[PDB]
């Protein structure tokens, strides 16, 4: 959940 | 003794770069927050939720579906935290050396830092009476949040407790930008692959933070040490927070997760 958002935001 | 040399100049340019990036990533700064909370602004005066009646009017006239007030409030809080994760990630990308780290390490730092930085940025939005919400359109009193039924009544209390003592240190946006960067580059997060490069960036951020606090706070010669003690406090505080987020999850039942 948290990882999902961080990863997409990091793009 | 302290000298204005090429090294101190580079730490000041790093401090300024983080401030600039901070101002960019976080729409509502502590300076603007303190202006709203102290009525030292021309900007629109926020709507005060101090009881159930003022909440009901507030929902209709804040302009941000469970039939429980307490659940609707907590959902707004969790939606704002997703948004805060995105703002903090965007900020993390501006820290020199951070986008150069193993992506998996970038994720781990953010995964374990965001909650600690959310407590920090919440203090900027709080005074003894309550917390600014809805990017400063609303203000919700500490005692009203505390009156919500179990287990929602105790959700915000530890953030207020942290904020009362953290705010007493009178940090500004220039101090906070570096403070938050020191938190993100914590070499001791579980599951990191390549620790040394994180400690190397952190060492530089710690030197920048120490200089910022000496130049900016002639009233406390050990403010640097006191801030490191807060990063230590924040660790166990987030432990308790994550603990309660569970008790809720398994006792009570955001569009970017659905996508
Ligand atoms: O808008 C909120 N709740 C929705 C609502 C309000 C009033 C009536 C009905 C529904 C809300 C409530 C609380 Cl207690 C805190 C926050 C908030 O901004 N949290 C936050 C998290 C991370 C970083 C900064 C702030 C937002």
């Amino acid at each position: 959940g948290l990882e999902a958002i961080i990863r997409k935001a990091l793009m | 003794h302290m000298q204005l040399n090429p090294e101190s100049a580079d730490l000041r340019a790093l401090a300024k770069h983080l401030y600039d990036s901070y101002i960019k990533s976080f729409p509502l700064t502590k300076a603007k927050a303190r202006a709203i909370l102290t009525g030292k602004t021309t900007d629109k005066s926020p709507f005060v939720i101090y009881d159930m009646n003022s909440l009901m009017m507030g929902e209709d006239k804040i302009k941000f579906q469970s039939k429980e007030v307490a659940i609707r409030i907590f959902q707004g809080c969790q939606f704002r935290s997703v948004e805060a994760v995105q703002e903090i990630t965007e900020y993390a990308k501006s820290i020199p050396g951070f986008v150069n780290l193993d992506l998996n390490d970038q994720v781990t730092l953010l995964k374990y830092g965001v909650h600690e930085i959310i407590y920090t940025m919440l203090a900027s939005l709080m005074n003894k009476d309550g917390v600014l919400i809805s990017e400063g359109q609303g203000f919700m009193t500490r005692e009203f949040l505390k009156s919500l039924r179990k287990p929602f009544g105790d959700f915000m209390e530890p953030k207020f407790e942290f904020a009362v003592k953290f705010n007493a240190l009178e940090l500004d946006d220039s101090d906070l930008a570096i403070f938050i960067a020191v938190i993100i580059l914590s070499g001791d997060r579980p599951g990191l692959l390549n620790v040394k490069p994180i400690e190397d960036i952190q060492d530089n951020l710690l030197q920048a933070l120490e200089l910022q606090l000496k130049l900016n706070h002639p009233e406390s010669s050990q403010l640097f040490a006191k801030l490191l003690q807060k990063m230590t406090d924040l660790r166990q505080i987030v432990t308790e927070h994550v603990q309660l987020l569970q008790v809720i999850k398994k006792t009570e039942t955001h569009p970017l997760l659905q996508e």
